[PDB]
RNA sequence: GUUGAGCUUGACUCUAGUUUGACAUUGUGAAGAGACAUAGAGGGUGUAGAAUAAGUGGGAGCUUCGGCGCCAGUGAAAUAC
RNA sequence: CAAAAGUGAUGUUGACGCAAUGUGAUUUCUGCCCAGUGCUCGAAUGUCAAAGUGAAGAAAUUCAACCAAGCGCGGGUAAACG
RNA sequence: GAGUCUAACGUCUAUGCGAGUGUUUGGGUAAACCAUACGCGUAAUGAAAGUGAGCGUAGGUUGGGGCCUCGCAAGAGGUGC
RNA sequence: UUUGUAAAGUGCCUUCGAAGAGUCGAGUUGUUUGGGAAUGCAGCUCUAAGUGGGUGGAAAUUCAUCUAAAGCUAAAUAUUGG
RNA sequence: GUUUGACCUCAAACAGGUAGGAGUACCCGCUGAACUUAAGCAUAUCAAUAAGCGGAGGAAAAGAAACCAACCGGGAUUGCCUUAGUAACGGCGAGUGAAGCGGCAAAAGCUCAAAUUUGAAAUCUGGUACCUUCGGUGCCCGAGUUGUAAUUUGGAGAGGGCA
């Protein structure tokens, strides 16, 4: 909209404002470690299109990811045999990378709870998303409906079962044609 | 070669007097091509004896080759017949037969003499390369005047041009354009790659220079 | 910064903070300035340099500049706000009404700009 | 088959021994850059032998606390290290046998121990016994330098390395042979490696792929190439000329 | 036994490994050497024949400074434009 | 040479050596071979992945299909096999 | 303690009731009685240019007749579903 | 009590509104037996619009139908240590 | 030199409350196999589960449209009876195998924006200063009303105020 100055950029990062600062921001990146936080949003449009009406305790933290696909190890001494598994960079899985970055900043601080994330591009070492974190404590938020529900027990670990928007995903939720099968759970159905 | 100038390269160069340089006769139009990427071999060497729709003109000096009725037919006409002793008679000597690729142009030869011809009239007429039509015993020789217009020749043989004459000063600069078109549609679409093959080609009229399209 | 595309002197970037007692009214925040701009409610735009993240200002030299007043840069946040007189360290403000200062305002725009 | 003896080379019980024991092999450390008249140099203190190199060493103080308690500074072993005479250093130094200096700073042709190679590693080549090296790469070699390594071989310097002038004490491994084996035994626990050996054609193709035959022989090749696998690639290593 | 394990060859199927090439992550000037598009521009022989002969077909160059397959002739192949 | 990768042994040894393989102190000596196969070496010269022909009107639209290496060939060599 | 309380198909015993009958969850007068969703042996066949067959009902051969198109109603081709 | 505060119904006057990009999916793979193969779904890497985009197992084309990429929610139901 | 301040990055000790563990079954997620069958046979298949680890609760766990029918019509999730071995896949070999429609049970619906760029009287919040004992006082980060509107573009459809 009239934000086209984030909004122009971050669906457009092609542009020549993006691949100049990503550069330099990825470069700020190679200095820091698993979890690092992040001020106010890179991208705070879609920030707060997710949840981002701020207070302290509405964190950020940019997170990175793995590489390899789903390793598992190499194979020493045999390479045949029955041959399910040859690779050591062999299946992928369900979820997306968003869930990786996620639970790494979930786990280390448990009281900061997962939102959602968005992609703030990458280089040639890992992917980085910007996950936004809650805090279940910190009210204002807990008087707006839009925030009450996250911070009260049942809604800890949204990623780890499918709550949040990538673990959505690990389960059976995109509105078509074959919802009808996998409408509720993958194992209420039983991977059909 | 281009269907944007092919009427404009008939019409400027025709036109004036300053381009092509008009002589006292009326100037034969043809169209020969331009075969690039062609290799004289088995596949890319055309060869047949098919005509254009609106006749590609060529006469001048005609000769006939008969007996009986068609020497009668022949002369009716107003061209002269030879027969059989008459065939030999330019073979026998070095000047006639050669001069017979000359300004002889156009050829008749009746049905059992045809076969005759390719026997003694034949490696001289290698390079210009003059051959008489197919004409019977039982066919009008005054409606086979238009029939040696429109058979005409096509011979790749040792080069990779085949000339074919288009019309002349008689036709208009339309006419000519469903002449020109017909003489490459013929090489072109039957061996792929196509127009990138077929070179630059200009309608030379007699004394006509380039007006390459 | 990369922010800063065309700039204005050190000495005169003071001056530009305290306009606020010496017109009339003024609107503070880096979203009022954006506001500020079509019917020509802002007159001097006050860009501060040093607001963070840096994606906030980059709005001002842009926008505020293609429907157009004539802005002209503060030289900081820290005496921007408190020279207003609001609660906080505003990150940006704007002159709307004029009390006496237009002659003496058209040589804090139209310095720079 | 069985696992090769050669791939038990990277983990293993063989491969573990003492470490912390070993007082300082013979690297060098801080020595001063100067040369002013001199600011980290001194005398030699001890005559100390360290495990691993199978040789003496020796223990040097300078202008820091070194005699005991401080636990680093060793010494290479010229003859006749010994107390009372000082050693000296800088850039633009003495060139005396048993000085610890630039290869720069000496001409062509000089003989040198306990020398660096790659860009810095304290010390490298020649540092036990007998051992020396020979730079002969200055003068027409112009920016880079050359040490040219004793068999026949490379190795680009760009500036480079320091060491002792000289050729290093001992000699009597080559100038003086052995006895028996139980007293050889004593090298091979100071290094980690297995010991002795057994024929590659005495020992099965299972345990080694150099058997095979009821009359003995060898079963693959004997000549294997570089880019080859763990226990394909024994024997001679790329025999490039026979004889 | 349409047996099991250890264990084998350049059979054949296939893989960790090994080896060569390409693209993204990842910026900036001179000098020297090519290709395409082509404004423009050319390298040749068998004897007789006025004379220095690769083509192709229409069919006809003897002069406002200046010919040799019109005619007429040589030849294996013979104008011009 | 180990490890999924980080990280190390080999190694604070260094060719006067480290290691795989062949081997055995002593003492006199060692003639001859390039067919076949491996390892190594070398450049005169040959092959392998990015077209375009066809459908809109009682018979008159559009776009997806060749270039490098080992090899061939040439040169070095038998404490690698013969 | 060594052919068996699952449970599918096909002859057959017994049988309320049959050219229409008989259900089930459940209601509920409670092992009763009422409801009747809906089933019941089920489509030929043409390498690429349709039809939907009465529980399911086709094949072989032939006559009459309705409809459309091209062309000179000369005649050719399906309609024989 | 009309609760000096928050919503709906009723009645009157006056005048005119929107969008969520690493997702849509993509060179290629894949969680799917990729087979012409929807969807569920995003490894390495990049990447799209709101009279415009999407579901309905090939495409041109037409008709009916839905409007993500943030989020929440009762029961019919499953089961036991006492 | 030297005088005066805001946001990114981003601490340590005193002092009210609050808590550890022992346990079974039920579910969701993740690294994630196999004995086996086609009498065998590497890719059908034991299977997304065991085993191990993680996550949420008293129910777990799901869900209110980027849906179906097919121009006649209807409108969440979940359980049961019809359905379906049909429609497809696999040496078409073991095997695996839906959807739609009618009936029965119990059936209510909501949180986010003209995005966002966000700041003050007051409301009002996370952290934190003085007072120095949860009571009184103060600042920045900030949420919408509000002080007060745009940006990038467009329509004739339709909304909002006031009582």
């Amino acid at each position: 909209g009239a934000y086209k100055y984030l909004e122009e950029l971050q669906r457009k990062k092609q542009s020549d404002v993006l691949r100049f600062l990503q550069r330099v921001r990825v470069w700020e990146y190679r200095q820091k470690n698993v979890i690092h936080r992040a001020a106010r949003p890179t991208r705070p449009d879609k920030a707060r299109r997710l949840g981002y009406k701020a207070k302290q305790g509405f964190v950020i933290y940019r997170v990175r990811v793995r590489r390899g696909n789903r390793k598992r190890p190499v194979p020493k001494g045999a390479t045949y045999g029955k041959p399910t598994n040859q690779g050591v960079n062999e299946l992928k899985y369900q979820r997306s990378l968003r869930a990786t970055a996620e639970e790494r900043v979930g786990r280390r601080a448990a009281n900061l709870r997962v939102l959602n994330s968005y992609w703030v591009n990458q280089d040639s070492t890992y992917k980085y998303f910007e996950v936004i974190l809650v805090d279940p404590q910190h009210k204002a938020i807990r008087r707006d409906a839009r925030y009450n529900w996250i911070c009260d027990p049942v809604h800890k670990h949204r990623e780890a079962r499918g709550l949040t928007a990538t673990g959505k995903k690990s389960r059976g939720i995109n509105k078509g044609h074959k919802f009808n099968n996998t409408k509720a759970g993958r194992r209420k159905t039983w991977k059909r | 070669i281009t269907s944007s100038q092919v009427r404009e390269h008939v019409k400027e160069l025709l036109k004036y007097s300053n381009e092509t340089k008009k002589r006292n006769f009326l100037e034969t139009v043809e169209l020969q091509v331009g075969l690039k990427n062609y290799d004289p071999q088995r596949d890319k060497r055309f060869s047949g004896s098919l005509k254009l729709p609106n006749c590609p003109r060529p006469n001048m000096s005609i000769c006939i080759f008969g007996d009986a009725f068609d020497v009668d037919r022949a002369k009716s006409c107003g061209v002269d017949a030879m027969s059989v002793d008459d065939l030999k008679k330019l073979n026998k000597n070095k000047k006639l037969i050669k001069k017979l690729s000359k300004k002889y142009n156009a050829f008749i030869a009746s049905e059992v003499l045809i076969k005759q011809v390719p026997r003694l009239l034949g490696p001289q007429l290698s390079k210009a390369g003059k051959f008489p039509t197919p004409v019977s015993h039982n066919d009008d020789l005054y409606g086979k005047v238009t029939d040696v217009r429109s058979t005409i020749k096509f011979q790749l043989k040792k080069v990779l041009c085949l000339a074919v004459a288009v019309g002349n000063v008689e036709m208009e600069e339309d006419v000519l354009v469903n002449q020109i078109l017909m003489s490459v549609n013929f090489f072109v679409s039957l061996l792929k790659k196509n127009w990138q093959n077929v070179g630059s080609l200009v309608v030379k009229s007699s004394m006509g220079p380039a007006f390459r399209l | 910064e990369r922010l800063t595309k065309e700039a204005a002197a050190v000495a005169e970037g003071k001056s530009k903070q305290d306009a606020s007692p010496k017109p009339y009214a003024v609107k503070y925040g880096l979203n009022h300035v954006v506001a500020l701009i079509e019917n020509k409610k802002a007159k001097l735009v006050l860009i501060a340099n040093d607001v963070d993240p840096i994606e906030l200002v980059v709005f001002l030299p842009a926008l505020c500049k293609k429907m157009g007043v004539p802005y002209a840069i503060v030289k900081g946040k820290a005496r921007l706000g408190t020279l207003v007189n609001q609660k906080t360290s505003a990150v940006a403000a704007l002159t709307e009404v004029r009390a006496e200062d237009e002659a003496a305002l058209a040589k804090l725009v139209s310095t720079i700009d | 088959g069985r696992v090769i003896r050669n791939q038990r080379k990277g983990a293993g019980s063989i491969f573990t021994s003492h470490t912390r024991l070993r007082q300082g092999a013979a690297k060098l450390r801080t020595l001063d850059y100067a040369e002013r008249h001199g600011y980290i140099r001194g005398i030699v203190k001890q005559i100390v032998h360290d495990s691993g190199r199978g040789a003496p060493l020796a223990k040097v103080v300078f202008r820091d606390p070194y005699k005991y308690r401080l636990r680093e500074e060793i010494f290479i072993a010229n003859e006749g290290v010994h107390t009372g005479q000082f050693i000296y250093a800088g850039k633009k130094a003495s060139l005396n046998v048993g000085n610890v200096l630039p290869l720069g700073s000496v001409p062509e042709g000089t003989i040198v121990s306990n020398v660096e190679e790659k860009p810095g590693d304290r010390g490298a080549l020649a540092r036990a016994s007998g051992n020396y090296v020979i730079i002969i790469g200055h003068n027409p070699d112009e920016n880079k330098t050359r040490v040219r390594l004793p068999s026949g071989a490379k190795k680009v310097i760009s500036s480079d390395a320091r060491g002792v002038i000289g050729v290093i004490a001992g000699g009597g491994r080559v100038d003086k042979p052995l006895l028996k084996a139980g007293r050889a035994f004593h090298k091979y626990r100071l290094k980690r490696n297995s010991w002795p050996k057994t024929r590659g054609v005495a020992m099965n193709p299972v345990d080694h792929p150099h058997g095979g035959g009821n009359h003995q022989h060898i079963g693959k090749a004997s000549t294997i190439s570089r880019g080859a696998v763990s226990g394909q690639k024994a024997g001679l290593i790329a025999a490039r000329r026979t004889g």
